């Protein structure tokens, strides 16, 4: 089948460069335009450029011209996008998309799953986990995962034994440059005196695992 | 560059409803307009090209129309799988441009938020920072408003709000508000209150706690 | 990059369908729109059907099943078969059709650029043949990426037929259908299907002098 598989997520610092790859299969790689599109968390979709692998002809968005170089490797049928002089504003999910038509570059009938690129001067840091202790017929428990970088952080309650009513909110980038996240769950207030709730926080980028019990 | 403006930015509908999304180009793009569907965290999916023709395997309920500067996407009978963000793209001239996106949301009966307030934990205070969290649980619509009052003083610029996607079961939203204060500033005051204004509440609901109590 | 051999609207705007309405209208041959009034196809399509009154030509058409009595069509005004062509032989299988009324170029109807006189010796690497060939007639216009083969290498297989320098070899393809190859970022009509072993195509480059003279 037709597949576009991109490389894994990248974390870069300002002034460096990132090279995102897109391995294509299941079609005539050299006969279709390969387009690169990025989706910033707060600026929608933005077309970067395109390359026709057969002739290596390229068209770049004037915004990125001078910083993006789209190249292909016909042997492995892989397209690359190299964005240089990275800025924090370049943080976005970068997609490769194949043109619908052999004869023109747009529109795009198929997209890659996307490559998350995070540009930040911040350094890798494990999460500080704090409890959102319930007050005192549903009571709310929580878990404040704060000051971690890079994303993502996975939070589970009682090692998965408690999934009902669990809400893990999207992380927010703070002024410190670190991400913060809160995970909450609602349980009967009576059960607070019977059951113990454990916030299981895993941050693979830092290899840090935190298990914090939540009690009044 | 040709700008593409989609309307509305958000749109609530129910399974079986007929919904219409419009895209307006700042310049004449002829019919060189395509439509894409993107669900959260996934890649956009190709729906329409040349403003009217469906893509490979696109259900017939998806209909595109328009020409010149005004274009429309119509879904005759919304299926639960159709709720997602929709983008219009123009490829008349380079650089190719997309619309800001129109999010289709499941319409639900109004639900008032359950408001919870959490004082900063002792562990965090030892670190010199205080985070007080206000939780709005299982409410609809999304436009709940949250305000932070410190000793009846309306805080501003020191709070960040995060909201979840529609719950897969109840289609409700949940929102968290985190007022971040330094330990020095946290102890200056006594009463911390979270005031929530929502469509489903008769009057704003305020949950407060007294520091150290 | 999706769809396989199925084509998209406007992908091959030069593609035209030649049909005859004797008792039940059916598709017989493909053609290349090379101008407002000019269509280039294979001569053998007219063997036994010399009358211009019966021929209907459809441009900007993807799905032949969508053709209806209300569908617009072009009527032939002049059938210029190559003087050297003979029904008993496949050599010089190039014919020019003049439409009674000029066609308007649209997103679905555009001419295909013809090769220059000097392009008789150039080598093409990204070549495609499009048509509604047989398996019945495929409803959707098909596209196939086929590599070109040198005349010397081709003659080894068609031992029963003399492959002249005015022919191209390669190897869902109609008689008279286009053989287009992208060179220097521009698509050019390299050949015309004549024999449907490898496909054999009339080399449009060698016939440019005849094409321009008749056209002008
Ligand atoms: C092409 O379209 C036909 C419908 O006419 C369909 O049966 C076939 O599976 C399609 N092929 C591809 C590769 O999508
Ligand atoms: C082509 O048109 C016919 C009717 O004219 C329609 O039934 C068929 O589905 C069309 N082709 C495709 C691939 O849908
Ligand atoms: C087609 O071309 C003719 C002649 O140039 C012109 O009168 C007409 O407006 C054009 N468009 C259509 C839709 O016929």
């Amino acid at each position: 089948q037709v597949q576009l598989v991109q490389s894994g997520a990248e974390v870069k610092k300002p002034g460096s460069s990132v090279k995102v790859s897109c391995k294509a299969s299941g079609y005539a790689f050299s006969s279709y335009w390969m387009n690169w599109v990025r989706q910033a968390p707060g600026q929608g979709l933005e077309w970067i450029g395109q390359i026709y692998p057969g002739d290596d002809d390229t068209n770049y968005n004037a915004k990125f011209q001078g910083r993006v170089t789209i190249t292909v490797d016909k042997s492995t049928t892989t397209a690359y996008m190299e964005l240089s002089s990275l800025r924090s504003e370049d943080t976005a999910v970068y997609f490769c998309a194949g043109s619908l038509m052999v004869t023109t570059g747009a529109p795009f009938d198929y997209w890659g799953q996307g490559t998350t690129v995070t540009v930040s001067s911040a350094s890798t840091k494990g999460p500080s986990v704090f409890p959102l202790a319930p007050s005192s017929g549903t009571a709310a428990l929580g878990c404040l995962v704060k000051d971690y970088f890079p994303e993502p952080v996975t939070v589970s309650w009682n090692s998965g034994a408690l999934t009902s009513g669990v809400h893990t909110f999207p992380a927010v980038l703070q002024s410190s440059g670190l991400y913060s996240l809160s995970s909450v769950v609602t349980v009967p207030s009576s059960s607070l005196g019977t059951q113990t709730y454990i916030c299981n926080v895993n941050h693979k980028p830092s290899n840090t695992k935190v298990d914090k019990r939540v009690e009044p | 560059d040709i700008q593409m403006t989609q309307s509305p930015s958000s749109l609530s509908a129910s399974v079986g409803d007929r919904v219409t999304i419009t895209c307006k180009a700042s310049q004449d793009v002829g019919i060189a307009v395509a439509w894409y569907q993107q669900k959260p965290g996934k890649a956009p999916k190709f729906l329409i090209y040349y403003a009217s023709h469906r893509g490979w395997g696109v259900p017939d309920r998806f209909s595109g129309s328009g020409s010149g500067t005004d274009f429309t996407l119509t879904i005759s009978s919304l299926q639960p799988e159709d709720f997602a963000t929709y983008f219009c793209q123009q490829y008349r001239s380079y650089p190719l441009t997309f619309g800001q996106g129109t999010k289709l949301e499941i319409k639900r009966t109004v639900a008032a938020p359950s408001v919870f307030i959490f004082p900063p934990s002792d562990e965090q205070l030892k670190s010199g920072t205080a985070s007080v969290v206000c939780l709005l649980n299982n409410f609809y619509p999304r436009e709940a408003k949250v305000q932070w009052k410190v000793d009846n003083a309306l805080q501003s610029g020191n709070s960040q709000e995060s909201v979840t996607e529609q719950d897969s079961k109840d289609s409700t939203y949940s929102l968290s508000s985190t007022l971040t204060l330094s330990k020095a500033d946290y102890e200056k005051h006594k009463v911390y209150a979270c005031e929530v204004t929502h469509q489903g509440l008769s009057s704003p609901v305020t949950k407060s706690f007294n520091r150290g109590e | 990059i999706v769809g396989g051999t199925n084509s998209s609207w406007g992908e091959w705007p030069w593609q035209v369908s030649l049909q005859v309405k004797l008792t039940a209208q059916r598709h017989l041959c493909g053609g290349s729109l090379i101008g407002h009034q000019w269509v280039l196809t294979a001569a053998h399509c007219f063997d036994g059907l010399p009358l211009q009154d019966v021929w209907r030509i459809y441009s900007g058409i993807l799905n032949l099943s969508d053709i209806t009595k209300d569908t617009p069509f072009s009527q032939i005004k002049e059938i210029i078969i190559h003087q050297n062509y003979k029904v008993s032989e496949g050599n010089h299988d190039i014919a020019l059709i003049k439409l009674q009324a000029p066609l308007n170029y649209t997103e679905f109807q555009k001419p295909i650029c013809l090769p220059s006189k000097g392009d008789t010796s150039t080598i093409y690497t990204n070549c495609w043949v499009t048509g509604w060939g047989f398996s019945e007639i495929q409803n959707i216009l098909q596209k196939v990426n086929i590599p070109l083969v040198t005349n010397e290498e081709c003659q080894k297989r068609y031992q029963d037929y003399k492959i002249t320098q005015r022919m191209v070899c390669a190897g869902k393809g109609d008689s008279g259908g286009p053989l287009v190859c992208k060179h220097n970022g521009m698509w050019r009509l390299v050949g015309i299907t004549s024999w449907g072993q490898p496909g054999v195509y009339t080399k449009v480059a060698e016939y440019m002098d005849w094409i321009l003279e008749k056209t002008q």
